[PDB]
């Protein structure tokens, strides 16, 4: 057909004029004086870049079609911007804690992942009861993200330079905390997931391990990690600012679960609060 | 000269070993250097 | 100001004008246009220190 010999010499035209550009933007010296201009911010052209895709497969992930890859690429763009981003823009060397502190973020969310996946088939959500999880308003989500973003930029803001805070004998604590930390969220999620036979139904009431000493364990776990980490770029006040949001947000969903499971199971857990009053720290509150 | 720049000049390239730095010639080092526009000079320890 | 501004945009041009050169210089090398010249040249027979 002549269209086709028509519409093939437009497509020629218009492939040479590209070509042409893109050959007269690479060999000129110029653009190449330019546009390795650029190459000073190679550390913000990645942790930038990256940014969009995780909202963009956080948009894919609420529409409900999203790989493994990019629900961890979510959760990995909320703990690298959260961690690595705030010291890296304030003091413009990222050397030591840190690194260290992005590798124990991720080295402590993929703990559900591990016990739901040895004691299970896949990774799979299985049919329970609407009623067994409990939910919470969504403006108190986006405002526990948006204060723990907040209390992280503060910790990088209020925290002394990399290399001013101290290392040797002091440096062995946040260790110290660090793996208290892990063991306690650990032996907490293993003694939770134990009970269970679906993904969240508790069968009985658990009182062992970290249950015997605080009512809501993995919270407490949870928040002692960002208490270690506004110790490691030594930022008590980012400290106090998260222990009021955090305490705030996780005591009312923590209010919510127990007046569920006290409904549903009664006397025992009645009997076990007795037992251990203190709710999320050990005998200060 | 009280500069507080006492000895700030190669800890910098330790920190940001992550930058970009282009080839510059080395007679216009010498003139460059010569009309004073320098206030830095870290060497390598092997003299290359 | 304006003079100050001036020195400024001069000494940018010029570390311009020196880095464009470099680019130049190793760009035009790699086609085979500067073989034969001074920065490509081709081997001969050796010299002694006299
Ligand atoms: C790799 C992960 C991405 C690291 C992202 C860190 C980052 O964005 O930091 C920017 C700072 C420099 O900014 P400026 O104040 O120098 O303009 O630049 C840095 O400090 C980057 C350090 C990059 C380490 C490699």
């Amino acid at each position: 057909k002549p269209m086709d010999v028509v519409k093939l010499t437009l497509l020629l035209s218009i492939l040479t004029v590209a070509a042409k550009k893109t050959l007269t933007l690479v060999l000129d010296p110029f653009f190449w004086m330019y546009f390795s201009w650029t190459w000073l911010f190679w550390p913000w052209f990645i942790a930038v870049g990256l940014a969009g895709y995780g909202i963009y497969c956080f948009r894919k992930h609420w529409l409900g079609e999203a790989n493994a890859f990019e629900q961890l690429g979510i959760v990995t763009s909320v703990f690298t911007w959260l961690t690595l981003v705030p010291p890296a823009y304030f003091n413009g060397y990222l050397e030591g804690w840190p690194y260290v502190f992005f590798l124990a973020y991720h080295y402590f969310f993929f703990f559900n992942v591990s016990v739901r996946k040895r004691l299970y088939g896949d990774f799979y959500a299985r049919t329970h009861d609407p009623k067994w999880d409990v939910n919470t308003p969504l403006w108190s989500r986006i405002l526990f993200g948006v204060g723990i973003m907040v209390g992280h930029w503060l910790a990088a803001f209020e925290g002394p330079e990399l290399h001013r805070l101290p290392g040797g004998w002091a440096n062995v604590g946040i260790w110290i905390l660090i793996v208290i930390t892990m063991l306690m969220h650990y032996d907490s999620t293993l003694y939770l997931a134990r009970y269970s036979e679906k993904v969240v139904v508790p069968t009985a009431v658990v009182q062992f391990g970290p249950y015997r000493w605080v009512r809501h364990p993995i919270y407490a776990s949870t928040m002692l990690l960002f208490a270690a980490y506004c110790t490691a770029l030594r930022a008590p006040l980012s400290l106090l600012f998260l222990l009021a949001v955090c305490l705030v947000y996780y005591n009312k969903k923590a209010k919510m679960e127990e007046e569920l499971m006290v409904e549903s199971f009664g006397q025992s857990y009645s009997d076990y609060a007795d037992k251990v009053r203190h709710k999320f720290i050990p005998f200060v509150y | 000269r009280t500069s507080e720049t006492e000895g700030t000049r190669a800890l910098w390239i330790s920190k940001r070993w992550w930058r970009y730095r282009p080839k510059l010639p080395y007679t216009y080092f010498l003139q460059k250097l010569d009309s004073s526009e320098v206030a830095a000079v870290v060497f390598t320890e092997d003299l290359k | 100001n304006m003079e100050e501004l001036e020195r400024k945009a001069n000494v940018q041009l010029e570390r311009q004008l020196v880095m464009a050169s470099d680019w130049s210089r190793t760009l035009l090398t790699m086609r085979g246009k500067l073989k034969g010249t001074e920065w490509d040249p081709e081997t001969s027979h050796r010299i002694n220190f006299s």
